[PDB]
RNA sequence: ACUCGGUGAAAUUAUAGUACCUGUGAAGAUGCAGGUUACCCGCGACAGGACGGAAAGAGGUGGUUCCGCAUGGAAGGGC
RNA sequence: AACAGUGGUAGGAGAGCGUUCUAAGGGCUGUGAAGCCAGACCGGAAGGACUGGUGGAGCGCUUAGAAGUGAGAAUGCCGGU
RNA sequence: UAUCCUUGGGAGUCAGACUGCGAGUGAUAAGAUCCGUAGUCGAAAGGGAAACAGCCCAGACCGCCAGCUAAGGUCCCAAAG
RNA sequence: GUGGGUAGGGGUGAAAUGCCAAUCGAACCUGGAGAUAGCUGGUUCUCUCCGAAAUAGCUUUAGGGCUAGCCUCAAGGUAAG
RNA sequence: GGAACGAGGUAGAUGAAGAGGUCUGGAAAGGCCCGCCAUAGGAGGUAACAGCCCUGUAGUCAAAACUUCGUUCUCUCCUGAGUGGAUCCUGAGUACGGCGGAACAAUUCCGUCGGAAUCCGGGAGGACCAUCUCCCAAGGCUAAAUACUCCCUAGUGACCGAUAGUGAACCAGUACCGUGAGGGAAAGGUGAAAAGCACCCCGGAAGGGGAGUGAAAGAGAUCCUGAAACCGUGUGCCUACAAGUAGUCAGAGCCCGUUAACGGGUGAUGGCGUGCCUUUUGUAGAAUGAACCGGCGAGUUACGAUCUCGUGCAAGGUUAAGCAGAAGAUGCGGAGCCGCAGCGAAAGCGAGUCUGAAUAGGGCGCAUGAGUACGUGGUCGUAGACCCGAAACCAGGUGA
RNA sequence: UUAAGUUAGAAAGGGCGCACGGUGGAUGCCUUGGCACUAGGAGCCGAUGAAGGACGGGACGAACACCGAUAUGCUUCGGG
């Protein structure tokens, strides 16, 4: 791309509409104006792991809060993890959360992988 | 960055002010005026463009009545007579100058009247 | 005041080659319609119009296990 | 190509013309630049050339970018008459 | 016959005027009184009614010194018996 | 005549406008201050497409504002109108 | 408290290379054909546009005398660590309480009265009552990182260019106005060089006409260019029987001859024709504004919200302050922000979950993922917020 | 010659176009002056009389600038 033949993509940039210059715009004399007119104190907030997240969670054999956070899958921890019975999680992995779902539960525990609780 | 700008309002103004040559007094020398009066003219060519056509054709029925009532005849007899031949195709302008350049055109007043009867 | 010699302003001002009558018309026509009059340019008067200015009228009773002060009691909960 | 359409205030939508500056490429100009004056030229409009005179040293084209961006009305403000 | 539904962005507008029908209203003829209901102007030029916002005919993209008609007209002004 | 005094929610000693530097029903100058105004006037180049409203319900409503009605642009439903 | 070394500031010094030839020209720095220097191609000037003509620039240096910093010497000054813990100290009308206003269980300020403890001692963690956790009040002193610049030095602008930019480019807070506080202008340009007109002629002079200088004198002192209104001289066509928003369409005659074009100027006669703007239901009006010409004169910017389009990456997307770097791009910095699930006031659970006895009903949410970071554009909100224009109120002053 | 008819031309001044001037300072080029910042300095002067002024000083008028009865300048140390 040349200093002299710069072109911008098509449809990025649009002239400004300056208004109250002539009666052949459209908005001339007017100018387009036309004439005369119970909390608490402190709650505990976890964060969210869906199954479908652990669904091909290859990341790391024991899924640590913290490898959660280190890899991305989960970003601010917030008060802690907990896995929520969501997507169908398929692999041989352990697990390591702070609070687990009744549909999270039964799917590690017949997934077979470890499922211990901080 | 400033901008200041003479030149464009010179050229824009000098412009109306040619074309208002010929204009009475002050309606060539001051823009103000030169502006309404070229409009004015505008407006006027447009409505005498329209009015030239329906004059040059009432000129051209008097000179036909004229010309027919030298022959006998008035310009509405003659004019049916001459449709009811199908040489009416011809015009009223080019019978007009066959009634000032050759006024032999008479035969067609016959055919009319021949028509007529 | 007027004529001649000298000097020399102001209010006002859309452009203007700016007649009269009878009608028409958003207020009252010079500028619209129909008619009637009128050679071109001045000077002095009048005060008619002057769309000139002046004017001036004019409840109790009565649910809550929610949290709970760092910790408990002790307090207090959206509706 | 075949039909159909094209009055317009408030208003909505679209496509453009000019001005100052900056960047890149290309150029003009003391054998005469910008500006000013005249003309019977070109485009659908905003506008754009070409000749002649005056002028006596700077200006413009292409593609982008940024705006103190275009005047006939404000009992506008300043100057000239 | 080609419109109408949803969602989203942007609006302007909130003293309308006159004319004709009704007969809803003094339901009768009304005038009234509003009520409806249609049209035109507003935002619409052109031809007619002498002149004429709202009446009658009719909706101007631009040229032509071509033709046919609408309302209204055909002794002269003034086109045509 | 000369030289002096009374100062602004004050003086001219309550009773008088007769006024306080062209200013007086509250002096003047600078600042808050580009005060505020629903009131008044103005808002600068061009062409193309489409094109209204002046009606109902509220607002201490007062020519101002809000919700419906009427306009335009885009995307979907599609063929419902 | 002095003394030595180093680097600065307040003057300066040195500093490469073309008269190249030739053309136009008043003049060459320009054109064309050739060479050179470069740690120097920043800038200004010179008769037109210069690297090599001048002043200069890069790089090297330089200070008698004042100063600003460093480094060293000199100078001056100077104990800490243990075992215990028999016995004393650890900040007086204070900590806290009443009493009123102040402020405003209330909250504090100040006064108005009171009034402890003190290591086994106190003070705190919203009050109180207990557990535990941190601290040690009523004595004092401390640089740096931050705020702003009337000034001085070196520079830089997609800043202005004489109605602009400071009010002030010029003997400007001047001239003027006012008793005073105070208000507050206008006004830049000969030419490269004065070479700025000897002399002759008309005239009292002013001012001209020659002569001369100069590239130019129509560059001659408000002396670059010089538009419009406004004022004149000459001339081609028309005009003294004619009623007009002054044009427009038709049209002879006369006079010309162009960016050669179904040319230009003027027009006797015929038809049609109630200015522009604002406002209103409606204007030609006895609604409103404009003497004319010229210049200046109104929808911006910042921060939030939302929508569309473009680009990047995508269930993920992104850095902020700072550090380094020409006031730059950029690199690193991942704390933080938005999204990937909802419901319930909360309590908690969870593709569901609250309400309701209800597995009744009901509400919301999944029930087929797209968001995020920038940029352009539209609109809204807060800032003087499109521009102009009141009466009033307050503060500090000046005037008999 | 008479009669009856037609036309032309006329400019006191004026209108349009053109040519040539005057007045007046727009426009275009230009910059002596501004505006907004950046990087460093420096952030006080005064009873040993300050900030700011009045009056004076040159061979010969007024004014600006500089200086103070030692008055358009004095001494010294450096540069040139």
């Amino acid at each position: 791309m040349k200093l002299h033949e710069l072109k911008p993509s098509e449809g990025s940039r649009k002239t400004r509409n300056r208004v109250g210059r002539g009666i052949g715009s459209g908005n001339g004399k007017t100018a387009g104006k036309g004439h005369k007119g119970f909390t608490n104190i402190n709650r505990k907030e976890y964060a969210v792991v869906n199954l479908d997240k652990l669904n091909g969670f290859a990341e790391g054999t024991e899924v640590t809060p913290e490898l959660l956070l280190e890899t991305g899958v989960i970003s601010k921890l917030n008060a802690g993890v907990k896995i929520l019975g969501n997507g169908k999680l398929e692999k041989k992995l352990t697990v390591k959360a702070n609070k687990f779902s009744a549909s999270a539960k039964e799917a590690v525990e017949a997934a077979g992988g470890t499922a211990e609780v901080i | 960055p400033r901008v200041k700008g003479g030149t464009v309002t010179r050229k824009r103004r000098k412009k109306v002010l040619k074309l208002a040559k010929g204009y009475f007094g002050s309606k060539h020398t001051l823009y103000k005026v030169a502006n309404q009066q070229v409009m004015k003219s505008g407006n006027y060519a447009f409505r005498d463009r329209r009015q030239k056509k329906r004059d040059f054709r009432k000129l051209w029925i008097t000179r036909i009545n004229a010309a027919a009532r030298m022959n006998g005849l008035s310009y509405s007899r003659l004019m049916h007579g001459l449709k009811l031949s199908g040489i009416e195709v011809n015009r009223k302008m080019l019978a007009d100058l066959a009634v000032n350049d050759l006024t032999a055109f008479n035969q067609l007043a016959d055919a009319a009247k021949a028509q007529l009867n």
